[PDB]
């Protein structure tokens, strides 16, 4: 009956809907609700059967938890702390090293402090007298663990019956395996814990947002269907994972170059594949987090600052040519300074990683960036003089032919090896006879999103419908056609390659 | 941005 | 979304 | 004929005259000067349609009398046009340019080398106290040859006296301290040209030199993020090397120039920072040992992007195919201090030719580090220790040829062959007849970074 | 400092 018990949503009667909505702008989560929810509240045991038949060999590493915050909530932080407590083995957890990055709330500076002290698991508070990003802080609290393993977790974090012990096993069968739980989702409007998808892991597409996708064949195939079996995942979401201390020192943390506005997750995801190291899901561990549409906390220094500073550190550093992917649809990136990035390119010396088209084969030929393609570019008409453009939209929408401006970005496609039009992660579909050519989700099953571009008769054929590409109509002037193929220059299309 | 949610998304399609 | 501008 | 083709003292205020630029006093600008070219460079006739060469030129210099040494020695369709903050009387406005039948100004602030020097000619570097018959032709020919083709054999002009005298085309290097310094050309090299003098020298490194301006682009200039104190010579010349083009003393190609002993005008480590942690690999810790390792170099971030456009090989490639003769060896079987087991004192150089070693108690701070090399040398930056009689040790300049030869890690006593006597303790060390003591006992071991 | 002169120790070829 207690509020949230048990992962139950907390719906908030209507008289006070109001005050809701304005507690809701502290955090960017119902705040009401989380402080009705017990600092101990229960939650569901969501792992497989299987995992739970599962005995762990015994010696496991002791682990010391990081959690960095920022204007964390009293009740989501006291949670967390209490969660990683109350359902880890005692013996396994070395302490609890709570990082504050400069916040400014009254019961973040002594009231934690007198709490965290009656606690049976030593708990400190390190403190960050300047904002430091994220990277930072976690750098510090690293610095002042003393376990064996490092796990990482945000201050809205709630663990579940066994999440540990799967984590600390897979690190000891190997000390160069960095491990993420199950990431479940902890609802920012109702508190309500929903189990995430072992059949979900994490990639990215050419914006480098980090990005969900399906888990795919061969990774169920080379675990023989068996789920319960850590996923080897091309990046992780970077909020939650553990890594060996010395290991972590071994293949060079952080890039401390970086700025505060994100982006080592795929940093760090690209340097422990590429240096021989091994980052998976581990599907018998879950762990809750409240994930959030938008920061409640602004950075300093106002807005309009210049990002795309680390974006482009790890690119320069790790992607290789494939970097193109990116600049080519962000227009005016390549003139951003990047800082020094000699340390990283010599660490990359160091430890002979591999280079970025070994990832794109070996660890994610799912990925969103194509590893072979014939063309990347605009598509434009060799009649109207106009070109393709996705005009920002998102699945399921047309595509659309206009002007070409030349700049890039929403205009660029790339007629790929797999014989795809690519836009990031959407490809041109086409199922119906006329039909619109609207813009779907890539799925690597050819099919609907096959063409043939024939590279002297320049035409873009859609293979199953057998209809080629051609201009717009009068009746619909900003989308182009799919007609029976009659051998004209309107259905003639250049396809050619942008460089720098 | 914020880390994105893990979504359910619509059926993708195997086949014409 | 990059840079939209033109028309 | 006042210096025409030496100066005799005025005895009977010099001292003045000469410290200002670090005499000249009825040097004419347009002095003779003898012809210094090999017999056999004057029978070769160089081809037609050669590119045009901008030569690029002053810091507080009389040399102009540099000026007309291109002028008046110049095919005048083989030069283009003639182009730092000088803050003297003459060194002003004082109108002679405009009077020169060649197209011959920028300025300011006081900057380095490389900002001076960073043109409409196809191709020249030159410095502004520099003067010979038939010198540009050979330079221009193998750049036409191949435009990834980058010097003339600089002759020594008297800082004295002024008199001029050629330099050896037998001379091309570096040693330990990344200082340039000039060596004997090997063996090798005379094998590669068959005895034919007259064809160019490939020169390990360079200090003058020509270099067509679109390869002068494509490698990337020189490392701007430097400062003022010098060291570009051996990054250019790693660079050019390593990314796959041509460096050379053109032997045909004469140019006098006056060598000095010091200038008119702190650790300033930067350049030489950059220069070894781009190019140099591993080797980078053979001049680490010998000076500091927390000399901010800047960022070279772009250095490397540059290395890593032009897929430039590795400084062990240089080392084994351009430099095997340097003073930093390839390999070696130790770096780092001479101990003796006996009295625990250490060799000590005490910074030159022909002198002995000493032997001090070791400080682990210099002039305390040696390497026994893969060739078996006992060598302490440009130096080996070199014995000449049966019973003193004394240092003079590797020749990479065998009485420097030394061998024994089980015994850790070192034999020298030639004399079959070992090393041992005395301010100077002593060479014995081995006899299996703790003083003829030397510990050889490796500094760790 | 200044680049170094090109003029020669005496080198000895064998002993
Ligand atoms: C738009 O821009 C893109 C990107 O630059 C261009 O695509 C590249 O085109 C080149 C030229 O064809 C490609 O290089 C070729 O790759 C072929 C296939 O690679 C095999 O080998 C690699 C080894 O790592 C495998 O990973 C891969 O899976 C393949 O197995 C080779 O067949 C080519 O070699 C051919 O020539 C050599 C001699 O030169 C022969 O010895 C070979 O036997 C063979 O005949 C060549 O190496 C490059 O891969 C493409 N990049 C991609 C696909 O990402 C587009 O061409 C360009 N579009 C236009 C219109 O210009
Ligand atoms: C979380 O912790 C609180 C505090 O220990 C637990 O509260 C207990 O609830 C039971 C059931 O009413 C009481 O009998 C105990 O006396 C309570 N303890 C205290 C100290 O008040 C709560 O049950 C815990 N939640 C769980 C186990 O799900
Ligand atoms: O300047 C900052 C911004 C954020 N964080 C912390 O870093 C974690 C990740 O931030 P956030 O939860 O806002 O991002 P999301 O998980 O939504 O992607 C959180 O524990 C924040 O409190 C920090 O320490 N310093
Ligand atoms: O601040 C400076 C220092 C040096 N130089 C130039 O650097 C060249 C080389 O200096 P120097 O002649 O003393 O070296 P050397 O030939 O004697 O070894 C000279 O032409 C100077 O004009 C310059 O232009 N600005
Ligand atoms: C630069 C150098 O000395 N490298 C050597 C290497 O050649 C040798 O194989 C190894 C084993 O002792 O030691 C080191
Ligand atoms: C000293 O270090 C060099 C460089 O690796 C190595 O080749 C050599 O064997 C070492 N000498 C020892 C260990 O005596
Ligand atoms: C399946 O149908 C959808 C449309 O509903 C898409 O066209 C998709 O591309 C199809 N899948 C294949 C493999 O063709
Ligand atoms: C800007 O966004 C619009 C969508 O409204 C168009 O896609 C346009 O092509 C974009 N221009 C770019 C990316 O340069
Ligand atoms: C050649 O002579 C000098 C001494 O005069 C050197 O000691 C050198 O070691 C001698 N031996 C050689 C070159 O093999
Ligand atoms: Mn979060
Ligand atoms: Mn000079």
């Amino acid at each position: 009956e207690g509020p949230g018990e048990m992962g139950k949503p907390v719906v908030i009667p209507k008289e006070d809907q109001e005050k809701m909505k304005e507690m809701f702008k502290i955090n960017q989560f119902n705040l009401m609700a989380s402080e009705m929810i017990a600092l101990n509240r229960s939650l569901p045991d969501v792992r497989l059967e299987g995992c739970k038949t599962k005995v762990y060999p015994d010696n496991l590493p002791t682990t010391s938890v990081v959690i960095v915050f920022h204007n964390e909530a009293w009740s989501t932080l006291l949670r967390t702390v209490h969660s990683v407590i109350n359902r880890s083995p005692r013996h396994m957890i070395e302490e609890i090293v709570l990082v504050d990055d400069a916040s400014e709330r009254d019961f973040l500076k002594r009231p934690l402090e007198s709490y965290v002290k009656k606690l049976k698991v030593p708990v400190h508070v390190i403190r960050m007298e300047q904002r430091s990003g994220l990277i930072r802080a976690r750098l510090k609290g690293a610095a002042v663990s003393r376990g064996q393993v490092i796990t990482f977790l945000d201050a809205h974090c709630e663990c579940t019956a066994g999440w540990l012990e799967p984590l600390l096993a897979r690190i000891k069968h190997d000390r160069r395996t960095v491990v993420c739980p199950i990431i479940d989702v902890i609802s920012d409007d109702t508190f309500e814990y929903m189990a995430g998808s072992d059949m979900t892991y994490g990639g990215f597409n050419w914006k480098l947002n980090f990005r969900w996708y399906p888990v795919p064949q061969r990774e169920m195939d080379r675990r023989k269907g068996d789920r319960t079996l850590p996923v080897r995942t091309p990046t992780m979401a970077g909020g939650l994972f553990s890594i060996d201390r010395d290991y972590f020192q071994e293949i060079g943390t952080y890039d401390a170059g970086m700025d505060i506005w994100g982006g080592e997750n795929l940093e760090i995801s690209f340097r422990i594949w590429q240096c021989g190291g091994t980052l998976e899901i581990v599907t018998c561990s879950h762990v809750g987090h409240v994930f959030r549409k938008a920061t409640p906390y602004t950075f300093p220094g106002g807005t309009g600052q210049i990002i795309n500073k680390n974006n482009r550190r790890l690119a320069e550093v790790w992607m290789d040519e494939f970097k193109n992917f990116f600049y080519i649809i962000s227009p005016g990136v390549t003139k951003v300074d990047y800082g020094d990035i000699s340390s990283r390119l010599g660490l990359r010396r160091k430890l002979q990683c591999k280079p970025f088209s070994w990832y794109l084969e070996n660890i994610y030929p799912d990925s969103q960036i194509p590893r072979h393609y014939f063309s990347l570019g605009e598509i434009r008409n060799v009649e109207t003089n106009q070109c393709l453009d996705n005009m920002a939209r998102k699945e399921n929408e047309k595509v659309g032919i206009f002007n070409c401006h030349g700049m890039g970005g929403n205009q660029v496609f790339s007629y790929t090896a797999n014989k795809e039009i690519r836009t990031d992660d959407l490809c041109l579909d086409v199922s119906k006879l006329n039909g619109p050519v609207t813009m779907l989700k890539c799925h690597h099953l050819k099919g609907n999103q096959l063409w043939e571009y024939d590279p002297v008769k320049l035409t873009l054929q859609h293979v199953n419908s057998n209809q080629c590409l051609d201009k717009a109509t009068e009746e619909d002037s900003q989308v182009p056609s799919i007609r029976d193929c009659t051998g004209s220059r309107s259905q003639q299309w250049l396809l050619r390659n942008v460089t720098l | 941005g914020t880390t994105p949610s893990p979504v359910p998304t619509t059926s993708t399609t195997s086949a014409p």
